[PDB]
């Protein structure tokens, strides 16, 4: 582990310990989705399982396209299909799903195995898997509802940014091979740019609300769709609106430790001053004198 | 850290996409570095960043290639399967060869044709025929051609038979050839896109790339007219529906709208179309039938389908157009009654679309702006299609779109190669090069050329057919080589002759009366693809024996297995002797394949074929050497014409891809010299022209249209320079198109009369004082600005058709017709003929039609993006992308019948049925149609009982059995079924 | 550890926490010796040494062409020399040696240290020195006398089947090396297929018992043979006819753990029941009443 | 995970065995990429798959080269 010294987060670490950074002067990379131009080919589906050898079961057929119907350890990604009448007229709006690779992972947040899970400098958030004990706090820290267990060998996986290709200076899979170039891939600074000039052409086309989804509540992702209805994020497939680590998430792994540890010292100290203080009771402390 | 990259020390391959004709770039990789030792086994496939046309990317098809190249189902051993018998039994390459070759003998010798009832030496053979591989290369096509024809057999198709057939009987007719007419990349260009008869998003994603860079960064507007709200209407600015089988009401519509609100380029239509040329006084047309209908034999007679002759015996004209019979006034004339509201009634199309759709056309009237049209199935599988096509064309020509960048007619081409096979002539009564075969009535070789080279129809033209010579007698030089001779009329009597054109719909009509002996299957799975799924699963039983040559294991090959309801036969009682030979797939081999915008493209080989599978070329020869060395010791039927055939391989066993390429590209046999003296080629040299091919013997070319692709400078197809220096997207450094690398064709028409563009932004070509120049290849001979010689080379009148004179077998101008089982039962427009009046319907598939008191719904076949008609469900990544067979329908149908989405139904037609489960959505909506409400079901084509994918149903189970008054392509696209809960 | 998450089988690791392994559709692979093609040239032991960075000792010649005579921690794979008259006439059997990389592998089911062995989803089984302890168990566990200890690092060694040039697309050394083409490599589907077309191509030379050395006792291996002489492998310097684990190891590591795992939690139930249950055994228990 | 491929950016350079007359090909790997700071180092020979006669292959001395380029007795200087 920490071979590439460029571990900016680790799960499970104290804050007085942390990962091996020293090598942390690289630019954020980012994939940028561009809804408006995806045709719902599930290509990058295919690409990603192909790259990543990775096969999922031959489903069936429920009454959608959408298929697999969700992400699993072993679809890393998956396409999610919504019609809607929603905005006046017939819409069809179809969203790739995987991992945002966000900035503050809640993952990464809950996750109680030193080192199961990382961030890297250029803001990849990958799994380490050797580390995973397979008790699934991820899944309920992740915002998103990315983290998938394989019954197999008890351990999460997700989309990784394709960190084997990025980390020697190649795009992902799923980003080469889309058909229309909806899915962009590059430093995130140019991909916002990209992401701000997308949206000034859907507002020219009348999407007044056209937007680029870049969640603040986790503190930006690495993954981010520019959506021509940016003001309602539900209608495509429940992406959520101002998403954040949960309250609740954030209080366990947070203060509740600390406060914790301050009642166990305190209780031992107590105890033992208390048992020196007053001396044993015994059935007769009186006729010792 | 994360695992090594897994390629970095792996053998790297440059190929092209083996499913449809974008021709995306691979780059395949295999472990092992090439040595000896190591058996090369490609383990991954993604794109090659560098080809322009895909630039890296691949559809969900060409990114799961992996699991197709490696499929569980890939063929190892060559197969056989004994009369009555229900498995296979494994059987060497030599016991295959010679089996098939005894029955090819036998057969052959039993029911050759030497001579005709009228004393004509045909030499053709009728009771065996092949369908062959527009999945393989141009240099398996050519040797495929060879095999067929130099046996004498005429009933011989590729896919486009139940493909673009209907492309080819329109777009030659109107513009001069039937190929797509720009390509791939030139679409961002357009100002307008135009989906219609077509679901580009689906069946063509890589190469629609260039539409939505058209529609995000160019400003154009996507249009998309479809009866579904398809993958391709989710990203259009406009959508409107059309029910199945009227769009020549919707465009014909347009037509009249243009017309009326004189949106169109006037001096386009003045100069560069027929429009001025007076047709002859006794044409007509009254209630559905024009003049010359023949009622009794259901054909017509053409002769006042023409125009009228001046006194050099060429049209007359009046360039004034107020000529009563000009075709301008005439075409005004026959599109008055496609007024919207009859629009409205036939089509469902509302008012309010339609006209959205025609204003948007009409902007592109402007000299300066483009629409152009991307087209596939949704227009040519219909008793109508061919005119459905004619009808667009004719658009295009009057907004002055055609050889412009950004503009033409992108007919959208299938198959990865269906485009080479069409070239190379693997159709019935087809030669190479668009050549056609003698018919039984041209009795010499004078006669033949006579019938086949057109005398010009207006004075001052190119009509480069008039070279039709030279071309014939190079691909005989070619075929035959010294035996081909000025004495004995260059082999003439050695080809077959016909006395009509077998069709696949002709050729099962007669196998199920027992004409037919054997068949091949090289790469096409009837069982699966061919109309009335029932029908032909009864001819194919009647079948002596059958050859099947495949990388993969088909429904065709276990057609006489039982499959339960998928497939309900008795192996018993089918006494077929079936071969099933392994060959290799796209990876396996080095050769060359052309796409959709005729680019000839090389590719190499990436590893050997898994077991003992080998190469098409291999399998052909082996069965060919067997038979002809079993003539040269029995004698028999019909020898000579198949001893004369040249197979001048240094290894006959085994022909090479080069020297197939380099035969089909020609030599110079002899030293070449100009008018002037000097020296154009040497004996033995490769040719840089079809312009140096000569009627003399003294120059060889199996496909005059591709000379130019494999020069002394080498292989053309192989080059890869992406440079485009322009900006408009043209690329004539990489790869090779015909003809002669021009890239879009009728460019000189991308010009005014006077040379100057009608865009000046999107020059394609100008004239610097001698010659013509520019961003393309001019696809045009050296006339001066001003001169009389029109754009459109390849026709007599050089001249787009707006009225096509005696060429359609229905009709000069597109009309209404409705499709053999119609929802409505009658026609609006002319209720005393209905559908199309010289159809072609046998009595025992007449007897097999359904109507709407119990079969009420359209029903309507077509693609899904995630799969490649049955073949892909064969590849695990596909089938995981979509495992299992459904239906759509819509939101009203399935409350009207009880249907929950995702319950399962039966749908069934007048011939069958199939169970499947119901996509219930609102892209399906019924229409206001002659004051019924019109329902449509869609069936999608991609399972059925071989693969990985969840076994399911033929679709074709509930396909028609008619097809194109033309071509005789089936009506796959609109027909009747009904629906219930299951 | 686990960097792949395409391990299969890992030493001393309990079978309801298995490796890291969703990246498991890889064809497997193989090599193949047809020792009827050998020409006892060595370059494979040559090829081998060098690619790996190892050199053995310069030995001693007693009386046979071996050499160095065995496997070694500094040589991982030696050619073995026969000479026989035992079917009717003189025949020189070479066989190149080295680890099989069983499908089924001992060394591994008889290792003690967690991840000291693993195999991988393409089959190679491959040792990871991190953890290795030196205790030898392997070398017993192992049906083929592979496993070899380094006296300088009190670790095991063996042919790798060159993980490291298979894992990035690259065939072994001594595949690539071999003069006469006699070792293959490939997918183990193709190599069988080869395999038997040169078993075919044997009998109709008169090797009637040619046959395929694919063992089933330890589920077929990744390096496998072609003999002439099939029917007496142990003519090619002591091959085994018909391995397999060895009993005694498999009811050592298999059902005496358990079995003993119970006793002990038996053992410590009924002492603890038992002192509970009837109290200490002091001097008087009479006079407390 | 497996070491590393310890060739990746090293110099390729083509040769031919230098023993007998069969010819076979080489494909030589020295450490330093040319640049004129670094002075180049052989440290590992295998096969070139493409030549024609060899198609990767090498026989025990043509496999072993690397211990004669580097052989501890090669001569170093003028010696008298
Ligand atoms: C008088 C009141 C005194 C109040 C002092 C309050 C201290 C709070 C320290 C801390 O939490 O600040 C954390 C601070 C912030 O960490 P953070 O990254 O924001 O979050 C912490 C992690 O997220 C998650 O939390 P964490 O895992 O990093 O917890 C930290 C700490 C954790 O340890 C503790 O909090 C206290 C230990 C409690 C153990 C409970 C044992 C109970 C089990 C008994 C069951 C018996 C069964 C009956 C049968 O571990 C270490 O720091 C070393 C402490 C070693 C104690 C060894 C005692 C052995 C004695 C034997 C003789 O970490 C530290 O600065 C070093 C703390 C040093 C304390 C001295
Ligand atoms: C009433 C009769 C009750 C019968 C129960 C029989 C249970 C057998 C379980 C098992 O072997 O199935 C194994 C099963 C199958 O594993 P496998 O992959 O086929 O093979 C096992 C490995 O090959 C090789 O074997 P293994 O290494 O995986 O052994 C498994 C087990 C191993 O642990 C045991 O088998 C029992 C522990 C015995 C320790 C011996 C201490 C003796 C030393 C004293 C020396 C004193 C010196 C005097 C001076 O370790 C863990 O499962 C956690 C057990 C933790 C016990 C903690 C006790 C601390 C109390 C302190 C207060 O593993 C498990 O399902 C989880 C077992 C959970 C048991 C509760
Ligand atoms: N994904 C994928 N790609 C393919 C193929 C494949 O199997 N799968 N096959 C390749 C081949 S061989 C070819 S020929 C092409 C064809 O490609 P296309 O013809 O574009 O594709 P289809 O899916 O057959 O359907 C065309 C569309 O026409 C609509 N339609 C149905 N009836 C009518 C009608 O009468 N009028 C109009 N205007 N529309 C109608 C259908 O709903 C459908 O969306 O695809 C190629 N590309
Ligand atoms: N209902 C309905 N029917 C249709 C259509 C429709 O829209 N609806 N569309 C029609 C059209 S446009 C077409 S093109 C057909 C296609 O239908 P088909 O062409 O019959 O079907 P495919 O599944 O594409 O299979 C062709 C074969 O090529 C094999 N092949 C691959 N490479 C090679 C090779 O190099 N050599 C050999 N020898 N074989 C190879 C593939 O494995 C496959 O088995 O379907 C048609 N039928
Ligand atoms: S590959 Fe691109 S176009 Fe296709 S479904 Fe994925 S994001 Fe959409
Ligand atoms: S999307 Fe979920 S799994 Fe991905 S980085 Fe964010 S919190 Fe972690
Ligand atoms: S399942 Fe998730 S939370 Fe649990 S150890 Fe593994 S990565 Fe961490
Ligand atoms: S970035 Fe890589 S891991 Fe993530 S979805 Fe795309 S292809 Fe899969
Ligand atoms: S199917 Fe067509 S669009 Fe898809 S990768 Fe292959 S050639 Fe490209
Ligand atoms: S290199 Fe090949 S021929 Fe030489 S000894 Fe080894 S296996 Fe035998
Ligand atoms: S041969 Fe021995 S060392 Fe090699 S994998 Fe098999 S049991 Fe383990
Ligand atoms: S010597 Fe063998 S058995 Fe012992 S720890 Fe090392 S690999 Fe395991
Ligand atoms: S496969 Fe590699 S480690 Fe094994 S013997 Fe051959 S060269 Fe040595
Ligand atoms: S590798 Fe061996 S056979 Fe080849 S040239 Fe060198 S000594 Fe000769
Ligand atoms: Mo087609």
């Amino acid at each position: 582990a920490m071979e590439t010294q460029d571990i900016i987060k680790r799960s499970a670490t104290n804050s007085i310990t942390p990962p091996s950074q020293v090598r942390d002067y690289k630019a954020e990379v980012a994939k940028l989705i561009d809804v408006s131009t995806c045709i719902g080919c599930k290509a990058c589906q295919v690409a990603c399982s192909e790259w990543n050898d990775i096969r999922d079961e031959v489903g069936h057929c429920v009454g959608v396209y959408d298929n697999p119907a969700d992400l699993s350890a072993k679809s890393w990604t998956v396409m999610r299909f919504s019609e809607t009448e929603q905005n006046g007229k017939l819409e069809w709006l179809i969203r790739k799903d995987g991992c945002m690779h966000c900035e503050d992972p809640g993952c990464l947040k809950a996750c109680p195995s030193a080192g199961a899970i990382i961030q890297y400098a250029n803001g990849i958030v990958d799994f380490q898997s050797e580390n995973c004990i397979g008790c699934g706090y991820c899944i309920a820290g992740c915002p998103f509802n990315i983290p998938r267990l394989n019954k197999e060998d008890n351990r999460v996986y997700k989309c990784t940014l394709c960190v084997d290709r990025v980390s020697v200076g190649q795009e992902p899979a799923c980003v080469k091979t889309c058909p229309t170039g909806a899915i962009h891939f590059g430093t995130k600074k140019e991909m916002l740019e990209l992401a701000e000039q997308r949206v000034a052409k859907l507002k020219a086309r009348g999407y007044e609300h056209a937007g680029v989804y870049n969640p603040e509540g986790v503190g930006g992702t690495h993954v981010m769709y520019v959506l021509h209805h940016a003001d309602q994020p539900e209608l495509y497939h429940g992406l959520p609106k101002d998403p954040k680590i949960d309250t609740s998430v954030s209080l366990w792994k947070g203060a509740l430790k600390p406060l914790a540890a301050a009642g166990f010292i305190a209780t031992f100290a107590g105890l033992i001053f208390h048992y020196i203080g007053i001396g044993p009771n015994k059935e007769v402390d009186d006729d010792e004198e | 850290q994360a695992r090594n990259y897994k390629l970095l020390r792996a053998k790297e391959i440059r190929n092209t996409c083996t499913y449809c004709s974008v021709g995306c770039g691979l780059l395949m990789y295999s472990l092992g570095d090439g040595a000896k030792n190591a058996r090369e086994a490609i383990y991954h496939i993604e794109g090659d960043p560098d080809h322009p046309v895909s630039r890296g990317a691949l559809c969900p098809k060409g990114a799961g290639l992996l699991d197709y190249v490696n499929s569980e189902n890939r063929l190892r051993y060559p197969e056989y399967r004994a009369p009555g018998s229900d498995k296979w039994q494994r059987i060497s390459w030599e016991e295959a060869f010679s089996r098939i070759a005894k029955l090819m003998k036998a057969d052959r010798d039993a029911n050759f044709i030497e001579k005709n009832e009228q004393g004509v030496t045909v030499n053709r053979w009728l009771s065996t025929g092949m369908l062959c591989a527009s999945g393989a290369s141009n240099e398996t096509g050519m040797l495929t051609q060879k095999f067929a024809r130099s046996l004498g057999m005429l009933a011989v198709d590729n896919q486009a038979r139940v493909x673009h057939g209907p492309t080819v009987a329109s777009l030659a007719p109107t513009f001069g050839r039937g190929a797509m007419t720009n390509h791939w990349v030139d679409i961002k260009n357009a100002n307008v896109v135009m989906v219609m008869g077509g679901n580009a998003a689906e069946a063509h994603p890589v190469g629609f790339r260039w539409a939505m860079e058209a529609k995000n960064n160019n400003d154009a507007t996507l249009i998309v007219v479809d009866p579904r709200f398809t993958r391709t209407a989710s990203v259009a600015d406009i959508y409107a529906p059309i029910r199945s089988g009227t769009d020549i009401t919707f465009l014909s519509g347009v037509l009249r709208y243009l017309i009326e609100n004189n949106k169109i380029n006037a001096e386009y239509v003045k100069h560069y179309t027929n429009a001025s040329l007076l047709v002859r006084d006794d044409f007509a047309f009254e209630d559905g039938l024009f003049s010359g209908y023949d009622a009794e034999k259901r054909q017509y007679d053409k002769s006042s389908w023409n125009y009228q002759l001046d006194e050099n015996g060429y049209a007359k004209r009046d360039e004034t157009l107020t000529h009563p019979r000009c075709v301008w006034n005439l075409l005004k004339e026959h599109v008055s009654r496609y007024t919207p509201d009859v629009v409205e009634n036939i089509c469902g199309t509302p008012k309010a679309d339609f006209l959205k759709v025609c204003e948007v056309l009409a902007s592109t009237s402007a000299p300066d702006r483009t629409t152009t049209f991307l087209y596939a199935l949704g227009w040519t599988q219909h008793t109508v299609g061919a005119q459905n096509i004619r009808t667009m064309a004719m658009i295009q020509l009057l907004l002055g779109n055609m050889g412009m960048a950004g503009g033409g007619v992108n007919a959208l081409r299938g198959h990865s190669n269906i485009q080479g096979l069409t070239d190379l002539g693997l159709l019935s009564t087809s030669l190479p090069g668009y050549l056609t075969l003698p018919s039984e009535k041209q009795v010499d070789l004078q006669s033949y050329l006579e019938a086949n080279t057109p005398k010009a129809t207006l004075a001052d033209q190119v009509n480069y057919w008039s070279n039709y010579p030279k071309f014939f007698v190079s691909l005989m030089k070619s075929f035959y080589g010294d035996a081909a001779q000025k004495e004995n009329n260059w082999g003439y009597d050695w080809l077959p002759k016909w006395d009509q054109t077998y069709d696949v719909i002709k050729y099962f009509n007669m196998m199920d009366e027992g004409k037919v002996t054997g068949y091949f299957c090289q790469g096409f799975n009837p069982v699966a693809s061919f109309p009335d799924k029932n029908k032909v699963v009864s001819c194919l039983s009647k079948l002596k024996y059958m050859v099947v040559i495949d990388p993969l294991v088909t429904e065709t090959s276990t057609f006489w297995q039982n499959h339960g309801e998928s497939n309900d036969v008795d192996p018993a009682s089918i006494q077929t002797e079936v071969f099933r030979l392994p060959s290799t797939c796209f990876a396996e081999e080095d050769g060359s394949i052309a796409n959709s915008g005729r680019w000839l493209q090389w590719h190499w080989k990436g590893q050997d074929a898994p077991g003992e599978a080998r190469n098409d070329g291999e399998i052909l020869a082996g069965i060919y050497h067997h038979l002809r060395e079993l003539y040269q010791s029995e004698g028999g039927k019909g020898v000579e014409p198949l001893m004369k055939m040249s197979w001048n391989y240094k290894q006959p066993h085994e022909p090479q891809s080069d020297e197939v390429a380099k035969e089909n590209n020609g030599y110079a046999l002899e030293d070449l010299y100009d008018a002037n003296g000097v020296l154009i080629a040497k004996k033995g040299q490769l040719l840089s022209s079809f312009a140096h091919l000569r009627d003399d013997g003294t120059t060889a070319s199996s496909c005059w249209i591709y000379t130019g692709s494999w020069t002394e400078q080498g292989n053309q197809m192989a080059n890869r320079d992406n440079s485009d220096p322009s900006g408009l997207g043209n690329t004539l450094g990489w790869a090779w198109a015909w003809p002669l690398n021009r890239r879009v064709l009728y460019n000189r028409a991308s010009a005014d009369i006077n040379g100057k563009p009608w865009d000046p932004k999107r020059m394609l070509i100008q004239w610097n004082g001698s010659k013509w120049t520019g961003n393309d290849i001019p696809d045009f001979g050296n006339a001066a600005p001003g001169t009389p010689t029109g754009p459109f080379i390849m026709q007599p009148e050089g001249m787009g058709r707006l009225f096509a004179i005696n060429k359609m077998a229905e009709g000069p101008f597109p009309e209404h017709y409705e499709p053999i089982e119609t929802p409505l039962g009658t026609n609006p427009l002319h209720p005393n003929v209905v559908s199309n009046p010289v159809v072609r319907l046998y009595e025992q598939d007449a007897l097999r039609m359904g109507k709407k008191e119990q079969f009420p719904y359209v029903g309507t076949t077509y693609r899904l993006t995630e799969h490649f008609h049955t073949w892909t469900k064969h590849a695990l990544l596909n089938a995981i992308a979509q495992p299992e067979q459904f239906v759509e329908i819509s939101e009203t149908l399935a409350a009207a019948k009880g249907i929950n989405n995702g319950d399962r139904v039966t749908v069934s037609s007048k011939r069958g049925f199939i169970r499947a489960v119901a996509v219930v959505t609102r892209r399906l909506k019924p229409l206001n149609v002659n004051g019924q409400q019109v329902e449509t079901v869609g069936i999608p084509i991609h399972w059925g009982f071989e693969g990985v994918a969840r076994k399911g149903y033929i679709a074709n189970t509930l396909t028609p059995n008619v097809g194109d008054a033309n071509s005789q392509t089936p009506e796959y696209k609109a027909f009747l079924v009904n629906i219930e809960k299951a």
